[PDB]
């Protein structure tokens, strides 16, 4: 028997909901959405991190000159610069203070230390979104199904077939283009692979953690020096990468209008809050609840006692009865502005059995079901 | 390995007439994301004949020359920073831009040193700088360095970095609503956002005693403090 | 009061009766040193200041 | 303006350490357990955990 | 008198990983108007392998206990600090921020240098700050230690130090109104008040150039500008 | 002056010794350059 409920997404409050046939006893059904977890595909279209400059040593004839000569570098830059030691400015410095050229050659390269410290562009495709449902029918609260809340797979799972019908607990906060830090991921575009300058993430290249498509624009401009002479002085734009950091945008982790834990090696959205969740859970007929309490239950009053406003479980109510034989019965929470904390209800002739229950408004109202009778409860949070 | 050599190399300014100087730091890495720094430097430091030692260096020119045991030698940023480990050409040290390091001797011929601050541009993978990660607050994942001797260079480990946090989160609770009474003891970055269909997107760094109220969905809400992952509160009286 | 006027009491400038509410918060020891970690409230003379 | 006192911390080395209350104006203690890796940081005990 | 021994003592920052260092500044006290410091060290200053001297000190760095002369001992901040005089346990220095005392060896072998960030800052006790001698004004009380030994500490005695009265105070009186042309360089608080059943009481903080009139009744009033105690003008254009 | 950016007039001093007075003179200090300014042409608006 399929029974379809809707949970709160309020990780950690169950929704207390009765699988209720007439003739039948209600089930003890619970609903909790876990966690949901959406993952999206990502192709990685280059590493970046902090580039290193390499500079071989540039040629300088003392009373002499040389001109550049390229070399294959990905961001090979050279000036030809004459004076190198302004006149009458050193010691033992090269006599000719004009005639003196250095042929200035530089070139960047991915750093030797971006073995693991590299931040990650990433085209971000549409995901599947999983979500695990903990999932109690009868007394058997000891199932916790994963089901895709995307249609791509619902689950076929023994537990119960269950289908988490598409919600806000599945999206993608991850747009086109992704900067992954490395533990806070930020929405932040770039140019495609190939492509990066400084006014956007990216402009160094790799596309694994050190070498592999080394492409840099980091705009090495070569300089000269006022006073000595071991290797050229440069100025450069930063990295693109360097850039971004000094041009962050909000990191999706702690900023995300859904209530949903962006967490990050892989960008995926953890926990959303959003929205309340469909779930229809395929409820296995063993832990079905069917005239089990033989007893007809009549007489019955529900008081709330207290109530907290608004409250995790702050709900205190009391259930008077009157039962042919003690039992236990399944109480719930049709309601959304109240969740009952138990989905078990004490069948007694006492007339008081105190049974907790929980809200999110400042009224608790929520029908009580007993095997066959049915009451509201009603208070004051 | 441990084959470095001292050598010379440009500055920008250091003492004498020329600044093809000793003591002179080639490239600095500040590829981590936390606060240590692996530096390069023409002259070695952290070498004697003993092998990896802690105290001294070595160094030369032409002009001002000559080595000496780390004393005369101090590295300032325009404090101390302390050393851990060489691995020959390069030095590893816990200093606190890790771009920026100046070297200078107070003895020998002239009195040279040698600031480098050419940049390698880092932060924390988080939103808090750290010199090295402290003992203070919440752990994230971050990159660094070795530091453990081991002699190439200190190549990069994902291990552990810290952020302090402040003292009281004093989140009060009402309905549909979250004051958090927050008392800084150092500057803390709070980001919020509610969880649930309402959500409150407000970075603000914060210092000394504030409250700050944000709307609640009924669903929940985080509040970073002081720069962590999320630190958040579901459905109740949030 | 915690973190305002009078988190330090006494009733001289050395000690005498000193009672206080400064709202030390221990911090859980992590790795990169070792010493004694905690965070506390600003000094309540210096906040009335 | 105070002047913060830190009694040098009680470290239990391969056993659990419990906090005895002193008088003094603003006390708190708080008992932190498996504090340090060791040779990361320091830890200075044979046990971790 | 002297009952002071150089030692050893833990500082959180060395300029090696070394930090075995002495020279560890225990407690310091900087409660003054001036820009002197008495330090308290692990060190003994004012005992050489001689004994006292006003500039030399003795220390043991875990690697040599030995005495040196302040030369090979500087204090600094960044730039060098000159101390004046020794009472065992205790220096006394200039050292003009003296909260941020940092002290350091270029003596042999190893560099040990402890630095304090101590809790003892320069204040004013007025409203506005005269907590270190500026050029401007005239002087108002501050506290500099004794510079010679009486108790191992140095006892701090009440002296005579410049203090901040704002720069250019011309009063301009006039009919039933009191304008107050201020030229200053810096902050400066102008706090005015009537003397009689008049009122004008109003504080404000100015920067730059500027006028600020009050009205007269014929009843005075006292206007104290730059931290003053009151400056009173009566029965007319006051 | 450092030796990276672009060298623009300044006054200074001669800096090796001529034993003549080292007296004022003009010669060339170093300052900073910033990266590449992105013009974007368009009609009677730059």
């Amino acid at each position: 028997y399929e029974h379809t409920a809707v949970m709160p997404n309020k990780v950690g409050i169950p929704y207390k909901a009765l699988v209720e046939r007439p003739g039948y006893a209600p089930v003890h059904l619970q609903i909790q959405l876990v966690n949901t977890r959406i993952i999206p595909s990502t192709n990685l279209e280059y590493i970046t991190c902090k580039y290193k400059t390499k500079v071989p040593s540039p040629v300088v004839k003392c009373c002499g000159a040389t001109q550049c000569t390229s070399k294959p570098h990905p961001d090979y830059q050279c000036q030809v610069f004459t004076g190198v030691y302004p006149f009458m400015w050193g010691g033992a410095y090269c006599f000719c203070d004009t005639e003196n050229t250095q042929m200035s050659e530089a070139y960047v390269e991915r750093s030797e230390e971006c073995s693991i410290d590299h931040a990650k562009a990433y085209k971000v495709h549409t995901g599947t979104v999983q979500a695990m449902v903990n999932i109690t029918y009868g007394s058997v609260s000891w199932r916790s199904a994963d089901v895709y809340v995307n249609g791509e797979t619902p689950a076929k799972i023994g537990d119960a077939k269950l289908i988490i019908g598409p919600l806000s607990s599945a999206w993608s906060p991850f747009d086109n283009k992704v900067v992954v830090y490395g533990h806070e991921v930020y929405n932040y575009d770039f140019p495609e692979y190939g492509t990066g300058k400084a006014g956007s993430f990216g402009d160094l290249q790799s596309r694994t953690s050190t070498s592999n498509d080394l492409y840099a624009n980091t705009n090495l401009k070569l300089q000269r020096p006022q006073a000595g002479i071991v290797h050229t002085p440069f100025t450069q734009a930063p990295s693109g990468f360097e850039r971004w950091k000094r041009d962050k945008g909000a990191p999706l982790n702690d900023v995300a209008p859904f209530g949903c834990s962006i967490a990050l090696e892989p960008l995926r959205a953890e926990n959303c809050a959003v929205g309340s969740i469909p779930i229809s859970i395929d409820i296995p007929d063993a832990a079905f609840t069917r005239i089990s309490e033989t007893p007809t239950v009549s007489d019955l009053e529900c008081k709330i006692t207290e109530c907290t406003y608004a409250s995790d479980f702050g709900g205190i109510a009391t259930v008077a009865y009157k039962s042919s034989k003690a039992g236990n019965c399944p109480i719930h929470s049709p309601s959304g502005v109240a969740v009952i904390k138990e989905n078990d209800v004490t069948l007694a002739e006492s007339g008081s059995f105190t049974f907790h229950f929980s809200t999110a408004n400042i009224h608790p109202a929520f029908k009580l079901q007993v095997c066959t009778s049915a009451v509201t409860c009603k208070g004051d949070c | 390995y441990k084959l470095a050599r001292p050598y010379i190399a440009d500055c920008p300014n250091c003492g004498h007439s020329r600044c093809d100087s000793p003591i002179a730091i080639e490239e600095v890495r500040g590829d981590a994301h936390a606060g240590v720094i692996r530096i390069q430097t023409s002259a070695m430091f952290g070498l004697k004949t003993d092998g990896v030692d802690l105290a001294y260096m070595s160094f030369m020119n032409g002009k001002t020359q000559k080595s000496i045991k780390i004393d005369n030698l101090h590295v300032r940023t325009s404090a101390p920073c302390s050393l851990v480990s060489h691995h020959g050409y390069y030095i590893l040290a816990q200093c606190p831009p890790g771009d920026t390091v100046t070297v200078g001797f107070h003895d020998g011929p002239n009195r040279h040193t040698c600031t480098v601050a050419h940049k390698v541009e880092f932060r924390p993978v988080g939103r808090e700088k750290y010199r090295h990660p402290p003992e203070h607050g919440v752990e994230l994942p971050c990159n660094r360095y070795t530091h453990k001797r081991a002699d190439v260079p200190f190549v990069p480990v994902k291990a552990k970095c810290i952020a302090t946090l402040a003292p009281e989160p004093l989140v009060e609770h009402k309905h549909r609503t979250l004051i958090l009474h927050l008392h800084p003891d150092h500057p803390t970055l709070l980001t919020t956002r509610s969880l649930g269909s309402d959500a409150n997107p407000t970075r603000q760094w914060i210092e000394r005693p504030t409250t700050v109220n944000f709307t609640v969905t009924g669903e929940g809400l985080e509040y970073t403090w002081g720069n962590h992952p999320p630190k958040r509160v579901w459905a109740q009286e949030s």
